[PDB]
Protein backbone atom coordinates (compact mmCIF):
# COMPACT_ATOMS: atom_id res chain seq x y z
CA UNK A 1 0.00 0.00 0.00
CA UNK A 2 2.73 2.51 0.78
CA UNK A 3 5.23 1.53 -1.91
CA UNK A 4 2.37 1.27 -5.10
CA UNK A 5 1.22 4.94 -5.30
CA UNK A 6 3.51 6.95 -3.46
CA UNK A 7 6.87 5.55 -5.03
CA UNK A 8 8.57 5.89 -8.40
CA UNK A 9 9.29 2.14 -9.85
CA UNK A 10 7.17 -0.92 -8.76
CA UNK A 11 8.07 -2.48 -5.53
CA UNK A 12 5.83 -5.20 -4.46
CA UNK A 13 6.20 -6.47 -0.60
CA UNK A 14 4.97 -10.36 0.17
CA UNK A 15 4.63 -13.58 1.75
CA UNK A 16 6.79 -16.83 0.91
CA UNK A 17 4.32 -20.27 0.84
CA UNK A 18 5.18 -22.57 3.18
CA UNK A 19 5.91 -25.15 -0.12
CA UNK A 20 8.32 -23.08 -1.23
CA UNK A 21 7.98 -24.58 -5.28
CA UNK A 22 5.30 -25.26 -6.67
CA UNK A 23 1.59 -23.97 -8.14
CA UNK A 24 -0.48 -20.85 -7.37
CA UNK A 25 -3.41 -22.99 -7.34
CA UNK A 26 -5.57 -20.76 -9.87
CA UNK A 27 -2.25 -19.72 -12.17
CA UNK A 28 -0.18 -21.42 -15.07
CA UNK A 29 3.09 -21.20 -16.23
CA UNK A 30 2.81 -20.64 -20.45
CA UNK A 31 5.76 -21.26 -22.57
CA UNK A 32 5.37 -19.57 -25.96
CA UNK A 33 7.94 -20.91 -28.30
CA UNK A 34 9.24 -20.21 -31.01
CA UNK A 35 9.48 -22.90 -33.59
CA UNK A 36 10.24 -22.21 -36.93
CA UNK A 37 13.52 -20.46 -38.13
CA UNK A 38 12.25 -17.22 -36.57
CA UNK A 39 13.65 -14.14 -34.93
CA UNK A 40 13.96 -12.73 -31.47
CA UNK A 41 11.91 -9.78 -32.85
CA UNK A 42 8.90 -11.89 -34.36
CA UNK A 43 8.83 -14.05 -31.10
CA UNK A 44 7.89 -11.03 -28.84
CA UNK A 45 5.42 -9.66 -31.26
CA UNK A 46 3.52 -13.22 -31.08
CA UNK A 47 4.19 -12.28 -27.03
CA UNK A 48 2.35 -9.35 -27.14
CA UNK A 49 0.07 -10.49 -29.51
CA UNK B 1 42.38 -28.32 -44.91
CA UNK B 2 43.08 -28.59 -48.45
CA UNK B 3 42.37 -32.56 -48.53
CA UNK B 4 41.29 -33.27 -44.95
CA UNK B 5 39.25 -29.92 -44.31
CA UNK B 6 38.59 -27.96 -41.06
CA UNK B 7 36.20 -27.00 -38.95
CA UNK B 8 37.09 -23.73 -38.02
CA UNK B 9 34.53 -20.99 -36.79
CA UNK B 10 30.86 -21.32 -35.92
CA UNK B 11 28.15 -19.62 -37.12
CA UNK B 12 24.73 -18.39 -36.37
CA UNK B 13 22.37 -19.84 -39.34
CA UNK B 14 18.76 -18.78 -38.97
CA UNK B 15 19.53 -18.69 -35.06
CA UNK B 16 20.72 -21.59 -35.07
CA UNK B 17 25.08 -22.27 -34.23
CA UNK B 18 25.80 -24.33 -36.99
CA UNK B 19 29.66 -25.19 -38.08
CA UNK B 20 31.91 -23.82 -40.63
CA UNK B 21 33.57 -25.73 -42.37
CA UNK B 22 36.69 -25.15 -44.91
CA UNK B 23 37.93 -27.38 -47.57
CA UNK B 24 39.61 -27.64 -51.36
CA UNK B 25 36.69 -27.32 -53.82
CA UNK B 26 36.13 -31.05 -55.26
CA UNK B 27 38.45 -30.65 -58.85
CA UNK B 28 41.60 -29.53 -57.09
CA UNK B 29 42.13 -32.42 -54.29
CA UNK B 30 40.96 -35.55 -56.61
CA UNK B 31 43.82 -37.02 -58.17
CA UNK B 32 47.52 -37.57 -57.08
CA UNK B 33 48.01 -35.12 -59.86
CA UNK B 34 46.98 -32.30 -57.71
CA UNK B 35 49.03 -32.26 -55.04
CA UNK B 36 50.63 -30.26 -57.84
CA UNK B 37 48.13 -27.36 -57.71
CA UNK B 38 49.16 -26.37 -54.01
CA UNK B 39 51.67 -23.72 -52.12
CA UNK B 40 53.02 -23.13 -49.29
CA UNK B 41 53.80 -19.05 -49.05
CA UNK B 42 57.06 -19.25 -47.61
CA UNK B 43 59.30 -17.14 -45.32
CA UNK B 44 60.32 -14.34 -47.62
CA UNK B 45 56.89 -14.10 -49.57
CA UNK B 46 57.61 -16.70 -52.25
CA UNK B 47 55.32 -19.81 -52.64
CA UNK B 48 56.76 -23.25 -52.76
CA UNK B 49 54.49 -26.41 -54.77
CA UNK B 50 54.30 -29.58 -52.78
Amino acid sequence: RAFSQIKDAMVFAFNLPAIVELGTATGFDFELIDQAGLGHEKLTQARNQ
Amino acid sequence: AAWGGSYVNDFIDRGRVKKVYVMSEAKYRMLPDDIGDWYVRAADGQMVPF
